[PDB]
C-alpha cells in the first residue's frame, strides 16, 4: 500500500501538539516554528470543526523554512476520508480549460459527501459443485456447497447463478464473495488446503455489511452533467462544466443533508506558489470563498514586493491588496544552528544513514554556512562514498570529498563569474576556442 | 450542522412598507441611501415592464456592494431567476467571450410551467400482448397492497418493458404522460422459488396503484437553447459511459434564439407558461475587455434583456484592452451613460461594532465587552475584515482554554498568531532576502 | 485484466474480462439523481425539453418544417425531428439512400459527381485513374 | 407576447411623407431633418435593387441617434427583406476567421424568393387497407381519410406505402398529404381516442381533428438567404449547422457554384433576388484586415449595403500605430458617403421624453418634464429617461398615479450621473484602488 | 440588372499587334499598363513560363483591380481566375503555407475529354432468363436477362450479363421505369419513373421524368474541366466504403488538413502520364492577391519557394503603398511592402493617375451603364468634384442624384440634383473638418 522511496517531507507525520494546542519541540518529525505550527494547529481545529467556510489562510516566509513541511504537516495530521487537494500555481494553465473553470474544479475537488449504505454479502469456501444437464439441456439444474469455519449449508442454483458460476470457474475448495442483488461474484483466492492462498472465513455466512462512502461534489458534477460520463474523472477531458448541473446538485445536496441521507465533510485546498496566477484568477478567488459550499483554503508563498502577474505594477508577497484583506497571514523564520542540526539528524535517520558526531557537526556548519537543502542532499551522497571504501559509518572524509565533488549556489556564481567568456551569456556571446 | 460564510446574517434589505430603511434591521447596519435605491431597484424588477436596465453600485472595498446584491436576491424570492458572475468568467477556451456573454443573458429569463405527475406503481400480475406481425396493444395488470387495477397500453410502452426484461412478478413503475417504465425488481412473494439466485427482492407497495401530484417546472431560455443545439444528437435517459465524441459548446445562431422565442410565446398565449424576467450581477466588472465592454451596448437593446447590475471598486483607472483611456470605475464612457449609479459609504466606529457582535452572534459565540471594544479598536485600525476573519480563532482558543466565552486574552493571542496586511508589509520591507 | 482463471463433452468459453480498478458510487446519488421515480422529475423536465420544447415538433412549428423540406429535399417533415432526438453513432448506422426531389435548393457538388462516376468504374478509364 | 419595453421601441419607421421629406415629429423620430432625408434616400436607393454594394458612414457624438436611425431604416423597410445587425465585436471568433465571419455576415444580408403552390389533405385516418397483385412486387393500398364534415376513399403507391410504413399511423392519427410533392407528416393523434390507451407513450402528441374541406388550396413564398445555401450544400446534414453555427470556413468552390446557379435560377425565373442591408454597429473596433476585405468584397454583384455607425474622433485604428479620422483608414472613407449627427436642442428633447414617458404608461406633471428636459440638457438624454422609469415606482410607493417635482427630486437625489461619480470618486481617491494598485481600508489613521 | 462598381470594362481594348487606342472596352487612358497588361495576356496565352510574378503598383483608385478584371476577361472563361485579398489567407484551421498552396493549386485548369457509350429508355420488359439444366440446391438460374428499352423514335431489346440482375434489384427497377445502363461497368441506376404513367394513382411519391429523346444507344464525347485541388481534394477523401469512419466523417464538419506534398507529386505524375497520352490538356490560369501590403514574412518567403515549382501559375500582386515597413518586422524599410527578396522575382508595371478629361469620360460611362441622364454642366461639375475631392466620390454620387430627380419627377439630373447630394452626403475631407472642429466628446 501507498508506495514510495524515500520522500523529502516523509518525516512528517504530523503536527507536533499538545492537547491544549501546545507544540512540542520535538515530536512527529517536526522541529521548530513554535508559533507557526500553534497557528496551523489552530487552522487544523477550524477544519475538523466543519462549522465555517471559505476561509483563506497566507503562509508566507523565507525559502527553506518549512511551509511545504506546515502544509504536510497539516495534511497527515487531518489523516483519511478528508478530502485535501494540493495543486501548483502553474497547474491552472489549460489549453481545454478556462482557468476560472479549473479554479472551480480544484474548489469542488476539496469538499465531498459521506453517504452510509448497507449490503447483504456472502463469504464462504466452496465445498462440491454439482451441475446438471437435461436430456436437450434447455433447463440447467444445480447443487452448491459452502462452508465457513462455523456453519455448512447446500443451496439450489437457478439458471443465472449457474452461467454466473460457469464463467469465471469455480472450483472445489476456492473462497468466494457473492453479491446476491448484483450478480456479481469475485475470487478472493483459494484456502489453506494443500491435500493465492487465504483462510477461510468465520462466523456467519450471510452478512449485512456496512460501507461509509465519500464522495467529492466534482464527481458528482460529472455524473450529473450528461455530456460525458465517469470516464471522464480518469481521462480528465471534462470540459467546460455547465453551471446550471451545479446549482442542481446544490439544492439536492442541501435537502440530502436537511433529510439526514448524507453529512457534508469540508476540507483543505493547498495551493503551492500562489504568486504565478493571474489577476483573473485572484480575482474569481476573492469571489468564490463566500459560497456556502467552499473549502479552506491555504496559499504559501515567498516572495517580497514582487510584480503582480498580467498587471505593470508590484504589490506585497505578489498578490493584490484585495485578496490580501480576506485572509489571515501565518510567518515562518529562519533556523538556528540546533534547528538545523536536529533537522539533519532526522533526514540521517530517514535515510537509514549512520553518522559520526563529526561528520555531523560538519554538515551543520556546511548547512549554516550555504542552505539546508545542500546539506540534506549531500547526506545521502556521502554514503555511496563512505560504501565505496567498504565501512558503514560516514565519517569527516567522505563528507569533505562530497562537498568537493559537487556543488553548490554560491560557489558556483563564483566560478561562473570569473570564466563568463566560456559561458553563453544575454546576448549570446561565447568564446570556445582555446587561444586568442 | 450550520455553516456560516461571509453572508447569511443578510436575510433582507430591512425596508418598510414606505420604502424607508431602518438602521439596524434584516442584518443590514448603515447605508440606508444605497438600501433604499436598491428597493427602488426591486420594485421594478417587480413591475416586469422594462428590458436592459443596468445598475452600477460602486463604492470602496469591504463596504457591502455584494451583500447588498444578496440582499436584492433574497428580496426577489426563490421563484425570480438570479445569476451571479464574475468578470473573469467571460473568458473561455471553447467559444468566444460574446457567446458566454450571451448566454448569461438568456440565462436570466425564466419560465413557470404547472405539470401533473402520474404514476403506476405496482406488481405485475398478467402480460398479455395480441397480434391485430405487429400488436395493437398489451394488457397489464398491477398489484399492489391496496388492490389491484388493470391498464391498456400502446405498443411503445410494451417495447420498453421489453428493453427493461420484465416479467411477471416483477415490480414495475410506469409513468403516464412521458411514458418511462423503470424496473424496481422482482417482488417479494416470489423470493423462495430458488434457494440462491441473482435477483433483489422488493416488498409490494403499501399505497395505491395510482399517484396523482400536481408540480411546477421552473426552466429559463438558456435550457431551452442548449436542449435545442445538441451538435452531436439527442442524448438518451440513461448513459453511464460517456458519448463516443466529446461534444463542445458552439456559437448558437440568432435563427434558433428566434424560433425559441416563437415558440415561447406560443406557450405563452395559451397560458400554460408564465415568463419570469430576472437579475444577471456581474462583480468584479473591471475585468472585462473593451469589446465585452462594447458587445454589452446592443446587448442592453434587446428585447428580453434582463435586469443588469454591475459591480466596481475602481477609481479613475485605464479600462482593459485600452492605452490611453482613463474613466472612472474602469468602465468606459460610451457604456457609462447607460447607467445609473449608486454610492456606497465606508463604515464609522460604531456601526463596525455591531457587525461585528452581529457576525459573533450568527456564529455562536459569546464575547466580552472589552474584548469587543478591542476588537472594534482593531477593526478601525487594520480592516474591517480583519476582525471578522479573526473572530473563530478567538473561539478556539477560548475553547481549547475550557471556557465559552472570549476574553482580551484570546483576543491578543490571536493577533499575534496571525497578522494582517499592514504588518506583514512591514515584514516585507524590513528584511534581507525575500522575507 | 482480472478474468476468470482456472487454478489448476464441451468446455464453456464466456467472455469475462474486467478492469483492476474499481470506482464504486452510492445507491442514493443513482437513486435519486439519475433514475425517475416520485419525488424527482427527470422523466418530466426531458419530456418538456425534448418534445414539448423541441422547435422541429411539426405540431406546433409547421412553418419550420415546411420551410427546411423546401430548403433540403426531404420527403418527410417528420425526418428533422428525428435527426435532432437521437443520437450520431445511431444515425450514422441506420442511415439509408433514400431518394430525394429535385425541386430543392441542395443540388450535386462537382467533387461528388466526380467520385460517383468511378464507384465502379474499372482500370484504363481516364476519369477512373485520376 | 415575449418582448417588453426596449431603450428605442417608439421608433416605427421613418418618418417621411411620399416627396422624401422628413416631418418634425411623425413615427417615434423628432428632429433630424437631413440625417431622415439621407437615410430616406438610402431606402428608395435598397427598394430599387438595381445596384449593389455600396457603403454609407453614419457618424456623430454619441447620444444623437445614429442606432435610432438605423432602427427607422430597419423598421420601414418592412419585412421579406434581410436585415442584419452585427456589432465589431462578434467577428472575433475562436473556431472562424475574421475574414469568414465576414463573408458570412455579407452573405446573410441577400436572400432569394422561391414561390411554392401546395395541394394539402389534412384529416384523420379511419382505415387502411393494402391489396397486393399475384406478382407481388407493387402493392396497391385504399385510404380513407375522415374530416368533421366529409370523408372520402384514395388510393396509394408503392412508394406512398413505402413512406407510411415509416413514421407509423394507424387509425385515429392526424396526416396531411401533399398532392404535387407527396410530403408525408404526422401531426399527432386526435382528441377523440384519447382515452383508450390509458397511458401516453415518448413519440405521441395530441392535436384536435381537422375541419373544412379536405383538399385545399395555398401559395407559400420562401425567403432563403445565401448563407443558408451555402450552409446546406456543405454538408450531408447541414440544417443542424444552420442552427447550432458549427459550419466552419465554408471553401469557396461552391460559393461560387451557388452564385452560378442563382444565376441560372433568376435567368430561367423560378427565383428573384431580394437584397437587403447589413448593420455593424461600432464600426471603429474593427481589424485593418476586417477593413482591407470590407474594402475589396464590395465589388461583387451579390453584396449588400452595408451600413456604419461611429462615434469616434480622429482616433487611433486596432491594428495599427497612427491615427485616422472616425478610427478608419483612408482606403475605405474613400469608399464611402458620410452622413453626419448633429446634437439636439431643449425642445428636441423634451418631445422625445415626453414620447419616452408616453410609450412607458407615465404620467409627468409639467413641472416635472420641464426638470426632466433641464436635466437632459446638462446631463445626457439617457440619464432622464432612466430617470423617467425610477421616477414612475418612486411614485407608486408614496401612493400616487402621476409623478410630481419630489419624486424626480427624489430619483435625482438616490442616483448618480457621471460627472457627479466623477467628482465624488476624486475628492475621495484614497477609498478606491487606482492604476498602481494602492488603496487605503482602514478608516482611522 | 444589378452594377457594382465595375462591369463597364471588356478586356483591355488593344488591336492587332498595335497600340490601344484611348477609348475601348470601358478602358480610359492607362496606355502603357494596357499595353504591359496585354503582352502579361500573350505570355499567359502561350502556355509555357512558370512561376512568374507581376506586381502592379499606383495610388489609389488607379485601376489596379480593373486591370485584374480585364486580364481575366481577356483571357476568357475557360481560363480559371482566382481573385484573392491578402486577409484571406490567416484562417483559424491550418496554417497561412497551406491556405496559399491551396489557392495556388485551384489556379491551375485541366481539360478532360472522354468517350461515353449508353443505354437509356423505358423500360418495357424485364425477363431473367433462366438456364437450360439448372443446377441443383438453387432455384432460378439465370442464363441471361433479356432488358427491352423504349425511348424516342426508338425501341431496342438486349442480351445483358446475369450479373446486373442484382443491380436490377438493388434500384428496384420495374416495368414502365426509365433508366441509365452504361456500357462497360454495367451499373444501371433510375433516372425516374415514365411521364405517361403520373395519372396511375391519386396520390403517390414519385419523380415523373419526360421520356428521353435520340436514339437508345448513342456515342457522346463529353468534356470536362476540373482544376487540380478538385483533384487533390477528391483523392484526400477516401473513396466511400462501408466503414463507420467515412460516414462518420461524412456526417460531421469538414475541418481541412494540411495535404502533404506527395499527394500534390502523385497527382502530377498521373496527370502528366494522362496529358502525354494526348487525352488530357493542362491550362494555367491567374492568381490575382490585391493588397499584399497585408502579408505577413513567412508567407513572402514561402512565396519564393512557391515561385519555383514547375506546375505554378502566374500570380498577379497589387499594392498601394510607398516606403513602409514588412508586416511581422521592425525595421525593413522597403518598397510597397515588399521585401527585396521577392521584389527581384518580378516585374513592375506602373500606373498613373488621370486628368480632368480622363474623369469627365469615366463619369459620363459609368452614368451610362447606371442607366441614368446627365445634363452637360451637371457633367461638368461631377467633374470638379472628382479633380476636387475624389473620382470615387463623384462615382457614388450619382444613384442619390437620380433617386432625387424620381422624386422630383424627372428623368434629367440636373445642377440643383447634384448640389442636394452635395449637401446631404458628405466625403471624407469634410467630415475631418468636422472632426478638427468639434469638442462635444467627437
Ligand atoms: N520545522 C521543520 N521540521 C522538520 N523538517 C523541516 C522543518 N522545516 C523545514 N524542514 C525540512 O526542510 C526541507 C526544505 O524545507 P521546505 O519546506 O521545502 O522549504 P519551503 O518552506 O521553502 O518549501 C524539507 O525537506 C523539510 O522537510
Ligand atoms: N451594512 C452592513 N451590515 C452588515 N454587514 C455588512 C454591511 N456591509 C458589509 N457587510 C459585511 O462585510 C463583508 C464584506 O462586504 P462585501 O459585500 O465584500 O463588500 P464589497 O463587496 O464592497 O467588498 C460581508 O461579509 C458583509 O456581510
Ligand atoms: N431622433 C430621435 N427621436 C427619438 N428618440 C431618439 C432620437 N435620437 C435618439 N433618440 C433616443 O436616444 C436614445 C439613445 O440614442 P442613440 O440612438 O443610442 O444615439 P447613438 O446611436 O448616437 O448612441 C435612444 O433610446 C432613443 O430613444
Ligand atoms: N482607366 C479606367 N477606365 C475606366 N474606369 C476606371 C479606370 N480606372 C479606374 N476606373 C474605375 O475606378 C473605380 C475604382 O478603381 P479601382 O479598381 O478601385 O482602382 P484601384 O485598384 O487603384 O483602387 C472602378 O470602379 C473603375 O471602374
Amino acid at each position: 500500500k501507498s508506495l514510495s522511496l524515500i520522500a523529502a517531507h516523509s518525516h512528517i507525520t504530523g503536527l507536533g501538539l499538545d492537547e491544549n494546542l501546545q507544540p512540542r519541540p520535538t515530536s512527529e518529525g517536526m522541529v521548530g516554528q513554535l508559533q507557526a505550527r500553534r497557528a496551523a494547529g489552530v487552522i487544523l481545529k477550524m477544519v475538523q470543526n466543519g462549522t465555517i467556510a471559505g476561509r483563506a489562510v497566507l503562509v508566507a516566509g523565507p525559502p527553506s523554512t518549512g511551509k511545504t513541511a506546515l502544509a504536510m504537516g497539516v495534511s497527515q495530521s487531518l489523516g483519511k476520508d478528508v478530502p485535501f487537494t494540493a495543486i501548483a500555481g502553474s497547474e491552472i494553465f489549460s489549453l481545454e480549460l478556462s482557468k476560472t473553470e479549473a479554479l472551480t474544479q480544484a474548489f469542488r475537488k476539496s469538499i465531498g459527501i459521506k453517504i452510509k449504505e448497507e449490503t447483504e454479502l456472502i463469504e464462504g469456501e466452496v465445498v462440491e459443485i454439482q451441475i446438471d444437464r437435461s436430456i436437450t439441456g434447455g433447463h440447467k439444474q444445480g447443487k452448491l456447497t459452502i462452508k465457513t469455519t462455523d456453519m455448512e449449508t447446500i443451496y439450489e442454483l437457478g439458471n443465472k447463478m449457474i452461467d454466473g458460476l460457469t464463467k469465471e470457474k469455480v472450483l472445489a475448495g476456492d473462497v468466494i464473495s457473492i453479491d446476491k442483488a448484483s450478480g456479481k461474484i469475485t475470487k478472493l483466492g483459494r484456502s489453506f488446503a494443500r491435500s493465492r492462498f487465504v483462510q477461510c472465513p468465520e462466523g456467519e455466512l450471510q452478512k449485512r455489511k456496512t460501507v461509509v462512502h465519500t464522495v467529492s461534489l466534482h464527481e458528482i458534477d460529472v455524473i450529473n452533467s450528461r455530456t460525458q460520463g465517469f470516464l471522464a474523472l480518469f481521462t480528465g477531458d471534462t470540459g467546460e462544466i455547465r453551471s446550471e448541473v451545479r446549482d442542481q446538485i446544490n439544492t439536492k445536496v442541501a435537502e440530502w443533508k436537511e433529510e439526514g441521507k448524507a453529512e457534508i465533510v469540508p476540507g483543505v485546498l493547498f495551493i503551492d506558489e500562489v504568486h504565478m496566477l493571474d489577476i483573473e484568477c485572484f480575482s474569481f478567488i476573492n469571489r468564490a470563498l463566500e459560497d456556502e459550499f467552499a473549502p479552506i483554503v491555504m496559499m504559501a508563498t515567498n516572495r517580497g514586493v514582487s510584480k503582480t502577474r498580467g498587471t505593470n505594477y508590484k504589490s506585497p508577497h505578489g498578490l493584490p491588496l484585495d485578496l490580501l484583506d480576506r485572509s489571515i497571514i501565518i510567518t515562518t523564520k529562519s533556523y538556528n544552528e540546533q534547528e538545523i542540526k536536529t533537522i539533519l539528524s532526522i533526514r540521517a535517520q530517514e535515510e537509514e544513514v549512520e553518522l559520526s558526531s563529526d561528520a555531523l557537526d560538519l554538515l551543520t556548519k556546511t548547512g549554516v554556512e550555504t542552505s539546508l537543502r545542500y546539506s540534506s542532499n549531500l547526506i545521502s551522497v556521502a554514503q555511496q562514498i563512505a560504501m565505496k571504501r567498504k565501512n558503514n559509518t560516514v565519517e569527516v572524509e567522505d563528507v569533505k570529498r562530497a562537498y568537493l565533488l559537487f556543488l553548490d549556489s554560491a560557489r558556483s556564481v563564483k566560478y561562473v563569474q570569473e570564466n563568463e567568456s566560456q559561458y553563453i551569456d544575454d546576448q549570446g556571446n561565447v568564446q570556445i576556442s582555446i587561444a586568442k | 450542522v450550520t455553516r456560516t460564510a461571509a453572508h447569511t446574517h443578510i436575510k433582507g434589505l430591512g425596508l418598510d412598507e414606505s420604502g424607508v430603511a431602518k438602521r439596524v434591521e434584516g442584518g443590514f447596519v448603515g447605508q440606508i441611501e444605497a438600501r433604499e435605491a436598491c428597493g427602488v431597484i426591486v420594485d421594478l424588477i417587480k413591475a416586469k415592464k422594462m428590458s436592459g436596465r443596468a445598475i452600477l453600485l460602486a463604492g470602496g472595498p469591504s463596504t457591502g456592494k455584494t451583500a447588498l446584491a444578496l440582499a436584492i436576491s433574497q428580496e426577489l424570492g426563490p421563484k425570480v431567476p438570479f445569476c451571479p458572475l464574475v468578470g473573469s468568467e467571460l473568458y473561455s477556451v471553447e467559444v468566444k467571450k460574446t457567446e458566454t456573454l450571451m448566454e448569461n443573458f438568456r440565462r436570466a429569463i425564466g419560465l413557470r410551467i404547472k405539470e401533473t405527475k402520474e404514476v403506476y406503481e405496482g406488481e405485475v400480475t398478467e402480460l398479455t400482448p395480441e397480434d391485430a406481425k405487429t400488436i395493437s396493444h398489451v394488457i397489464v395488470g398491477l398489484k399492489s397492497a391496496k388492490g389491484t387495477k388493470t391498464l391498456r397500453l400502446d405498443p411503445t410502452i410494451y417495447e420498453s418493458i421489453q428493453r427493461e426484461k420484465v416479467s411477471i412478478g416483477d415490480v414495475i413503475y410506469i409513468e403516464a404522460n412521458t411514458g418511462a417504465v423503470k424496473r424496481v425488481g422482482r417482488s417479494d412473494a416470489y423470493a423462495t422459488e430458488f434457494d440462491l439466485e441473482t435477483e433483489e427482492y422488493v416488498p409490494l407497495p403499501k399505497g395505491e396503484v395510482h399517484k396523482k401530484k400536481e408540480i411546477v417546472q421552473d426552466v429559463t431560455l438558456h435550457d431551452l437553447d442548449v436542449a435545442n443545439a445538441r451538435p452531436q444528437g439527442g442524448q438518451d435517459v440513461i448513459s453511464m459511459m460517456g458519448q463516443l465524441l466529446k461534444p463542445k459548446k458552439t456559437e448558437i445562431t440568432e435563427k434558433l434564439r428566434q424560433e425559441v422565442n416563437k415558440v415561447v410565446a406560443k406557450y405563452i398565449d395559451q397560458g400554460v407558461a408564465e415568463l419570469i424576467p430576472g437579475v444577471l450581477f456581474i462583480d468584479e466588472v473591471n475585468m472585462l475587455d473593451i469589446e465585452i465592454f462594447t458587445y454589452l451596448n446592443k446587448a442592453l437593446e434587446s428585447n428580453i434583456a434582463p435586469v443588469v447590475v454591475l459591480a466596481s471598486n475602481r477609481g479613475m483607472t485605464t479600462v482593459r484592452g485600452t492605452e490611453d483611456v482613463i474613466s472612472p470605475h474602469g468602465v468606459p464612457p460610451d457604456l457609462i451613460d447607460r447607467l445609473l449609479i449608486v454610492r456606497t459609504l465606508p463604515y464609522d466606529k460604531d456601526e463596525i461594532r455591531t457587525i461585528i457582535e452581529r457576525r459573533a452572534t450568527v456564529e455562536r459565540l459569546q464575547v466580552e465587552s472589552s474584548a469587543l471594544d478591542l476588537l472594534a479598536t482593531m477593526g478601525t485600525e487594520t480592516s474591517l475584515r480583519y476582525a471578522l476573519q479573526l473572530l473563530a480563532p478567538c473561539g478556539i482558543l477560548a475553547q481549547t482554554s475550557n471556557r465559552k466565552e472570549i476574553v482580551v486574552n484570546d483576543v491578543n493571542e490571536a493577533k499575534l498568531l496571525f497578522l494582517d496586511a499592514k504588518r506583514s508589509t512591514k515584514i516585507l520591507e524590513t528584511s534581507a532576502n525575500y522575507l | 485484466t482480472t478474468f476468470g482463471k482456472t487454478t489448476s463433452k464441451f468446455t464453456d468459453l464466456i467472455y469475462s474480462s474486467r478492469n483492476p480498478i474499481k470506482y464504486s458510487l452510492p445507491r442514493l446519488i443513482y437513486e435519486d439523481l439519475i433514475l425517475p421515480n416520485y419525488n424527482n422529475d427527470v422523466d418530466i423536465a426531458n419530456k418538456l425539453k425534448n418534445v414539448k420544447f423541441n422547435i422541429f415538433n411539426p405540431s406546433t412549428n409547421y412553418e419550420l418544417c415546411l420551410f427546411l423540406s423546401k430548403l433540403t429535399g426531404e420527403p418527410s417533415l417528420n425526418e428533422f425531428f428525428r435527426v435532432s432526438t437521437t443520437p450520431l453513432l445511431k444515425r450514422v448506422i441506420e442511415r439509408t439512400n433514400g431518394p430525394k426531389n429535385t425541386d430543392s435548393l441542395s443540388f450535386k457538388t462537382i467533387t461528388q459527381e466526380l467520385l460517383e462516376v468511378t464507384r465502379n468504374a474499372p482500370s484504363e478509364g481516364v476519369m477512373a485513374s485520376l
